[PDB]
């Protein structure tokens, strides 16, 4: 019976493991997105200081 | 007791009860498979599921 209710139970993990995974590649785009969001704001901030260099 | 009619009915008596020893021993042979038949398979259908 654990066997035969346990193809299902696989499946049922298989599913729930992709969810985890669908979560755990949002989290990393988020940071992924904070760091790119940080890089451009540090290029910003030397595009200003190079022109007030510059200046 | 020495009597060829008593020895007969004590053979046929015998023979009767030697068909109804069989019959009940065919069912247990058949219960003993059914039970090792059910036994691989359970094991077999485990083996599956891990893998």
């Amino acid at each position: 019976e654990q066997l035969a209710n346990a193809r299902r139970d696989y499946e049922a993990e298989i599913a729930r493991a992709r969810q985890e995974a669908a979560k755990i590649v949002a989290q990393a785009q988020e940071r992924a997105k904070q760091q790119e969001a940080e890089i451009i704001a540090q290029a910003r901030r030397e595009a200003e200081r190079l022109k007030e260099e510059a200046r | 007791g020495i009597n060829p009619t008593l020895f007969i009915a004590q053979l046929i008596n015998f023979l009767l009860l030697i068909f109804i020893l069989r019959a009940l021993l065919y069912r247990p042979v058949m219960n003993l498979l059914n039970e090792r038949t059910r036994r691989i398979e359970e094991s077999v259908r485990d083996a599956e599921k891990v893998r």
